[PDB]
């Protein structure tokens, strides 16, 4: 009934943002709809301040994100976590100007042996196609990251395309299945619901609007 | 601009779309359904402090039947205006005389942008670094007066000689959650006889901006009259002439006025004894020492829940609004709104905002939620104790400890609050004997792989050895 | 032609402690389940852009200045629908005191800059007083454009004056996390200090290891050429030579002047993509030691490429230097005797 | 020109113990998955510092204390005669930032290097000082003026030159921070060591001990590699901006101490006083080391030292060759692109004329 384009986040190291304005730069246990958004964007060619290609991108496209446990010589690894103490020395102590601090220090966490298998698909008020997005994953133009500059990836970001009415049953034919799966889509069996500040108010720079996804346990 | 009467409140339909911005009217008197919306949740934890803060003064309930009556059913317009009518000539932002928790006329060398309003954007040697730029520009008059509120109370104050609020600094605050924000609004008020005996001799009732505080008072605690506390401004604020037409670099709208800076000057008072505010939880220890609710450190939420939900009489005592809720409605479960700051002088650390949930049996069975809490930190501490031995001795040299804390917390964070949002209080031994194993065998795991790096070397076998005697004996007494 | 190179290091530290936390002790992660040391992607970074070798071969480039004067026409109009040509005119002039092709935050800070000086325009400000004003971003963004070269390549320091949007110039190469192939057995140094006139103790202590780490690197390319002022392939595969260079010999300082270890890359394998992907689950399951940890990570890495490269869509050039003589790669992986001559490779996309 | 100087050494010790931890273990380190046995980089530092060689052809050593008093004493005897006692003090105080008292306990903050050269120095400035009535924050002034002026002192305090120096409090803490020239790693053995234990007792000429419970002492024999370089730059700025020639000199003792001498630790009871069997010195435009030359732990044949000495030299050829790196070299073997020579000073002439002689 509808298609399906399924991607793969998986690296060593993985961000994904939380609400902050200090040093303290938190990171959820599953990728942001702003961060995808991002990474989508990121393959495209979408420069900054280009709010058009921003705001096209975001009313087209929508998640549904699975979280993979991780087997090893058959023994389960979970997902861990890992906090760096991050200094800077030169940094700006304005917005304007060249004065600098001696030293700044911020703390950045960061996920440990995480990986994802995501769902993406297109709204009724879609301003793009598919296989835009499918040929930029294929061959981004800006490099892509899983959150960070400093987590690339160990595998590609493609995994597949397919088709169904689920998001859900659209990921049933990637494995690993089992893994909880958070849907900007709702799925008939499943009342639960989980809040987050995912999505990016283009209007507004750097700031971030509540949303809720959907939540299939597995 | 006034708050009872122009449209400033940021609301998006409770399951609908767009944002519009209302009025008090609009959101007293109509079935819509309604949530807060600001691009940060203490601003609107603190815009919903304010609205309850109204909403005390101008209509609390005449008995519990009122009470649950209005939260079923709106009010007319004309009982909005009616109870709204004697209160208008105080709520003026921007007034002749009585400036909205301002002060008139104010001496100050230089003019202090809107950002020093908005708690973490600056402040910290690294807020130029990790933050983006402009967003104190040009306020609307709802993202100005918020921000004003906000300062006066949940905010960490300016600093050198600018007094802070009348819980202290920093505090937490604890509101009931409802379906709605209208029914949360009515559902954080207190019924008129509660009220009254919670405010116990000629005593000052005026808010600050209309009758002031005079510099280096003495005032006795006492003497402060419900409204003239709720609205307490302990600083000396003005704000600048206002701009154009224009956008909130806050909020993202538009508005006829924004306002691009302001004027604050060192105020100095004291406030000799403890005020019964009724937003905030109180730890209460007998050395007699009474003090507000504060998050001091960085651990996750559920460790304070036992200070939240949980009275005692050293001992705690949870928000009026909380045991209201509790004798009003005691076969209805709870979902509260829990949020604060962490700060280093004028400067944030760290946000804090949750939303707790409980069922039904809540009320009644305190015990048996501090005695989850005390089990999670229990483990915890038998954990800390362990590789502090490991790292010092009665030494291996490192210290490992809060790393295998954070850990720790961390995994906790899954198991904690699971329990306490979906347990049967009624009958909770086994869910809590289960709790108590899977962290028994989290806190084995986790002194394993922090002491693993370095066993490797005999010498620090044997200190590694010690340090898992004093761990195991720790956790053999945690089962009762 | 593909977009991205891939910079894949293998690189063995003999005892040391290139990097440390809040607590001095050695940085952390946990890949596979199990503990690695860390070297942060910060540290690295900055070991090589304050080297001397990105300071002789990046910080003194050619391309590294950008003149003003050729850039009027393009500059113009790309800024004409916003601005008067007056008002651009002006502006370059106040900043300065042939070519069609125009760095993205050249045009951001340009524009900011002309947005000033209209807005001076309307209050007839006096042009004395308007450069008394922006004294400071004048003397930046003077700054910054003689660094071409350097912004292009790991972005804007730390403080840079830049002022817009498009003035948030990221790296063209993008740096990992350095972890360890293997777990690791760490060490603690017990250490005291003698009082030469009272030697009748206080014991210290520093935490220290060994390890072979894996380091990988990308180049985007293009993004390399945009941001500056459109340079041909071949200019930016320049670049990308020294990138390689470095990652295979430069260092952190931490600690080095007690624990020395200056140890030059055992392997670097640089490979062409259209997706930029990190060779790290090759040490998913950590490397356990057989007459060290060096060949069998080695090993692992040459063995993980063969296993995934094809599958995972790693078709593209690719050139593996290494001293270590293991069981070699896939025949369509190219060997080299020298860097240098891994980095002419590069140099000539490839072949 | 060169601005980097590497020395490599290896060197074989009989059984021995130069160097232990808080339980008088010997000290170790992991290395390709083994243990080796370590001798650590500041002992080493200790050993060269302290020596007489470097009493003979260096000059003085610093003196690093905490005890101001005691250093307050020594001062004032050995500056007695060309400066007051009190400007002696104050020059004291004010490098301390402690208050210079005739109280016999004054306790710095840290136990630091003391340069006496210096100290005399800073003795006629504050002198200077004195006699113009001029404020102490002013002198200090003064003196951030021109600091190559203090830096050409450390020739009589060559080993802060080398191994630099922090500072914390007074004058020092403006004018005192010396980044060393010197870099050295710990030594460790260059192949797996499984360490010896000795058990001994204690015979009492006055009781016939019957049973009794032997102490225990850790010990080992090994083949270390000792590692440093010398950033010449750094050196002749750390100096007061003195020739090259000179730090070519300096780095010269620095191979031979390397080459010779030997940690005091237990060699009254063990005897290890061994002199190196390989010295190869390597001028370099960027210092590297070559202990990945043993990752691979050397397993035994006819000894340790030999197939040290050629894994050494096949990771010398497959480095030089791969990174190509020509620079000059030179090496010193007892043992039957780098120049060979026969005995340690040729290697040292060698150094001395730049690489070339």
């Amino acid at each position: 009934m509808r298609s399906y384009l399924i991607l793969r986040l998986a690296g060593p190291m993985q961000a994904w943002g939380q609400p902050t304005f200090e040093g303290t730069r938190p990171t959820g246990r599953f990728p942001t709809r702003s961060g995808l958004l991002g990474l989508l964007g990121a393959c495209l060619g979408i420069q900054r301040d280009d709010t058009s290609s921003l705001q096209a991108l975001s009313e087209s496209v929508q998640f549904a994100v699975r979280c993979d446990e991780l087997i090893l010589d058959d023994r389960r690894v979970s997902v861990t976590g890992l906090r760096d103490y991050h200094t800077v020395l030169g940094a700006r102590e304005d917005y304007r100007g060249l004065k600098s601090h001696e030293t700044i220090q911020t703390w950045r966490e960061y996920l440990c042996d995480a990986s994802f298998t995501v769902a993406l698909w297109l709204t009724p008020h879609a301003t793009m196609v598919i296989s835009e997005l499918e040929k930029a994953v294929l061959k981004p133009r800006y490099t892509p990251y899983l959150g960070r500059r400093s987590c690339p990836l160990t595998h590609p970001l493609f995994l597949g395309t397919c088709q169904a009415s689920d998001p859900q049953k659209a990921l049933l034919n990637y494995e690993p299945v089992g893994g909880d799966i958070y849907s900007e889509e709702s799925v008939t069996g499943h009342h639960l619901k989980f809040t987050a500040r995912d999505e990016p108010m283009i209007t507004l720079p750097r700031q971030f609007a509540s949303r809720e996804w959907y939540v299939i346990k597995g | 601009m006034n708050l009872l009467i122009d449209n400033w409140i940021p609301v998006r339909p409770r399951n609908g779309g767009k944002v519009q911005i209302i009025n008090l009217q609009s959101l007293y008197c109509s079935r819509d359904q309604w949530r807060l919306s600001l691009p940060r949740d203490d601003m609107e934890l603190a815009a919903l402090a304010l609205l309850v803060c109204i909403g005390q003064i101008i209509a609390p309930a005449k008995d519990d039947v009122e009470f649950r009556h209005r939260i079923m059913n709106p009010l007319t317009e004309d009982e909005f205006q009616q109870l709204i009518a004697p209160w208008i000539d105080m709520f003026y932002l921007n007034h002749a005389e009585h400036p909205f928790m301002q002060t008139k006329g104010v001496k100050a060398n230089d003019v202090t942008p809107m950002e020093k309003l908005l708690a973490g954007v600056s402040g910290a040697t690294n807020c130029a670094f990790v933050n983006q730029p402009g967003q104190g520009e040009a306020l609307c008059g709802g993202c100005t007066a918020i921000a004003l509120f906000n300062q006066a109370n949940q905010a960490p104050g300016f600093g050198g000689g600018f007094k802070s609020g009348l819980r202290g600094g920093t505090p937490v605050t604890t509101f009931v959650r409802g379906i709605d924000l209208r029914s949360t609004v009515l559902l954080n008020v207190l019924t008129l006889p509660r009220l009254q005996k919670q405010f116990p001799s000629h005593t000052e009732n005026q808010p600050t901006w209309i009758k002031p505080i005079k510099s280096n008072e003495s005032i006795p605690a006492s003497s402060i009259g419900f409204v003239r506390g709720l609205f307490w401004q302990p600083a000396h604020i003005e704000l600048c002439d206002p701009i154009g037409i224009g956008k909130c670099s806050c909020c993202g709208q538009e508005s006829n006025l924004r306002y691009t800076g302001f004027l604050k000057e060192k105020f100095t008072f004291t406030v000799n004894g403890l005020w019964p505010h009724p937003h905030s939880p109180c730890l209460v220890t007998v050395k007699v020492e009474e003090k507000f609710l504060a998050f001091t450190t960085s651990a996750p939420s559920w460790t304070q829940i036992s200070r939240v939900v949980v009275d005692k009489i050293n001992g705690n005592r949870v928000a009026a609004v909380v045991n209201q809720f509790r004798n009003i409605a005691p076969q209805s479960p709870l979902e509260l709104i829990m949020g604060g700051y962490r700060n280093n002088q004028a400067s944030i650390l760290e946000r804090r905002h949750d939303v707790l949930m409980f069922n039904q049996g809540w009320q009644q069975y305190g015990n048996v939620i501090n005695e989850i809490v005390t089990v999670g930190l229990g483990y915890k501490t038998a954990l800390r104790k362990a590789l502090y031995t490991f790292a010092e001795g009665f030494g291996a040299g490192v210290s490992v400890h809060e790393t295998a804390e954070r850990h720790f917390y961390r995994q906790s964070e899954l198991l904690i609050p699971d329990v306490l949002a979906n347990v049967n209080f009624s009958q909770a031994d086994e869910v809590i004997a289960d709790l108590r194993d899977k962290l028994h065998q989290l806190c084995e795991m986790l002194f394993n792989q922090s002491v693993a790096p370095y066993a490797h070397h005999p010498k620090l076998i044997s200190t590694l050895a010690l340090a898992r005697a004093t761990l195991y004996k720790h956790l053999r007494e945690l089962k009762p | 032609m593909s977009n991205f190179i891939n910079i894949h290091v293998l690189i063995s530290h003999s005892p040391s402690c290139l990097n440390r936390d809040d607590m001095n002790m050695q940085k952390d992660a946990i890949f596979g389940g199990k503990r690695r040391v860390r070297i942060s992607s910060q540290s690295l970074k900055r070991a090589m852009r304050k080297s001397g070798y990105y300071a002789q071969n990046i910080g003194e480039s050619s391309l590294r200045t950008i003149h003003l004067a050729q850039l009027r026409d393009v500059l113009r109009q790309k800024l004409g629908e916003r601005f008067d040509q007056k008002i651009i005119d002006k502006t370059l002039a106040l900043l300065s005191g042939s070519a069609d092709a125009v760095t993205p935050w050249v045009v951001g800070e340009i524009a900011w800059f002309c947005e000033q000086v209209a807005k001076a325009e309307a209050d007839n400000l006096d042009d004395k007083k308007l450069l008394k004003v922006l004294k400071e971003d004048i003397a930046a963004i003077r700054v910054n454009l003689q660094q071409g070269v350097d912004i292009a390549l790991s972005g804007r320091m730390a403080t840079s004056g830049m002022m817009t949007e498009l003035g948030k110039v990221d790296g063209a190469m993008s740096i990992a996390h350095a972890i360890t192939t293997h777990q690791v057995d760490s060490d603690i140094d017990w250490f005291t200090a003698v009082d030469d006139l009272q030697e009748q103790a206080h014991l210290g202590t520093q935490e220290f290891s060994s390890g072979v780490f894996y380091r990988y690197a990308n180049i985007n390319l293009a993004q390399l050429q945009e941001n500056l002022g459109g340079a041909s392939r071949e200019q930016a595969l320049e670049i990308a030579t020294h990138v390689v260079h470095m990652l295979a010999t430069e260092v952190p300082g931490a600690k080095q002047r007690t624990y020395a270890a200056f140890n030059p890359a055992d392997m670097v394998m640089v490979n062409f993509s259209d997706m930029p992907l990190s060779m790290a689950n090759a040490f998913e399951k950590a490397v356990k030691a057989k007459d060290g940890f060096l060949q069998p990570s080695i090993q692992a890495f040459n063995q993980y490429w063969d296993r995934v490269a094809n599958g995972y869509g790693l078709n593209g050039a690719a050139a593996q230097f290494s001293l270590s003589d293991v069981d070699p790669i896939t025949a369509q992986v190219k060997q080299m005797p020298t860097l240098e001559q891994l980095k002419s490779w590069v140099r000539n996309n490839g072949e």
